[PDB]
């Protein structure tokens, strides 16, 4: 009785007198904009109804158009960045922020919906959904003693609303708001529903993702031995945030850094670093370059937890991206590492894999590893080996490589490959 | 985690 | 010896 209208039809209705004819046109606009092929988004905005869902949505007395009027923009919403300022622009913040309070939770969790659809557009909506003071009345729905009172679809929603107002930068999420969420979302991160899991962890992931101080004000809440939890679980979508989260506090001080050492997230790397999906592979070879960067009672943790042969392998063969960021965490071992360490990573087996890497197009890469075996000769100097040194780099073939490289269109490549080329060939 | 999702 | 980002 209400399907397969025409934005006529649902104008006539909802321009009628008549709330029963204006609920029935709603629930046939609610309906098209249902659809999985080409909801007339468009056409519904230009037929003017925005408005009038925005006011629909203040009428109590009829729920139900309440609720379908929320269905409707919350797809509307859910498109494009002009669509969801189509439906910002006619005053729908703060109505569904009141429908927020709601004693009906059909009607609550689709206020949080197209919250979650208005937030998701970027940062000035985020930021003007939490002007309009949509924190505080989010939350509240989450007052419960235990979470599992709650229904799994409301939870999901509210937990995925809550981790877009964490979203985007330029410019990241305010820090008052920041601090009022943090403290749900570790409940939440304890929860068992792994799609709470996993937008909990992309929540707190893009909390992550900027200067120390956010990272700080993450750490300092206990979550990271969760995350690294979390980075054992046999769902990838809830490896792949909570791998990110780690990956991004492990860019900050080296006392952050030790935080997720200290947690145990070391021993879950040599999975990370065989696992089938490239980019879990190339998160975690990206994490362990940043680790690399750190001290040396840092690098001796990678030492010890066997990840040497691990990165080895991932030289040997890996997607050039994954292989990349593992020849960063080598040349970031070697300068800041203590000798003996450098002597381990060649008794591992790094220097043919590396080599290898030399016959590459991309010209960084040929830069990174350049330096790498630099540092290496360097720290045989002090050992006085590095003629064992360079009978190994020319026994895989090396030298040629390094020759060849002298004669490369780049300055840098040219005149470090010569360097090598002298000072020890 | 979707930027944006709609219903049905 | 150098922290970088994705």
């Amino acid at each position: 009785g209400t399907v397969n209208w025409s934005v006529e039809d649902i104008v006539k209705g909802i321009n009628s007198n008549n709330l029963e004819s204006q609920l029935q046109a709603t629930q046939a606009a609610r309906k098209l904009l249902s659809r999985e092929k080409q909801p007339p988004i468009d056409n519904i905005i230009r037929a003017g109804l925005i408005p009038k869902f925005v006011s629909f949505l203040g009428k109590t007395d009829c729920s139900p158009i309440q609720f379908e009027s929320a269905w409707a923009l919350t797809n509307i919403a859910s498109g494009t960045s002009e669509q969801t300022k189509a439906v910002v622009d006619g005053g729908a913040i703060p109505a569904f922020i009141s429908l927020l309070a709601s004693p009906h939770a059909h009607i609550s969790e689709q206020a949080v919906w197209a919250l979650g659809n208005i937030a998701g557009d970027g940062s000035a909506f985020r930021d003007l959904v939490i002007k309009h003071g949509a924190i505080d009345p989010l939350l509240a729905l989450l007052a419960v003693p235990d979470l599992s009172t709650l229904a799994c679809g409301y939870l999901r929603n509210l937990t995925w609303t809550l981790s877009n107002l964490c979203r985007n930068k330029n410019p990241a999420p305010p820090l008052d708001a920041v601090e009022q969420i943090l403290p749900t979302l570790v409940r939440l991160l304890h929860h068992n529903d792994p799609e709470v899991l996993a937008d909990s962890c992309w929540a707190i992931s893009y909390l992550t993702d900027g200067p120390n101080e956010r990272i700080e004000m993450v750490v300092k809440k206990g979550v990271v031995p969760q995350l690294v939890k979390l980075l054992g679980a046999t769902e990838l979508p809830i490896v792949t945030p909570a791998l990110r989260a780690i990956g991004n506090i492990v860019t900050g001080t080296d006392e952050q850094t030790q935080k997720v050492i200290d947690a145990g997230a070391l021993a879950v790397f040599p999975s990370l670093l065989t696992n089938p999906k490239t980019n879990i592979q190339k998160e975690a070879t990206w994490t362990m370059s940043n680790i690399t960067a750190g001290r040396q009672d840092q690098i001796q943790q990678v030492v010890n937890h066997g990840l040497v042969p691990f990165l080895v392998g991932v030289l040997s063969k890996a997607d050039f991206k994954t292989q990349k960021e593992a020849a960063w965490a080598i040349t970031n071992y070697t300068s800041g590492g203590t000798v003996e360490q450098i002597v381990y990573l060649v008794h591992c087996g790094i220097i043919e894999p590396l080599m290898n890497l030399l016959s590459a197009k991309d010209t960084k890469i040929i830069q990174v590893i350049l330096d790498a075996i630099s540092n290496i000769f360097q720290a045989a100097e002090k050992l006085g080996e590095t003629e064992k040194l360079s009978i190994m780099i020319e026994e895989c073939g090396g030298l040629d490589k390094i020759e060849a490289l002298q004669r490369h269109e780049n300055e840098s490549v040219y005149k470090a490959s010569l360097n090598l080329i002298e000072k020890y060939f | 985690c979707h930027a944006k999702k709609p219903r049905i």
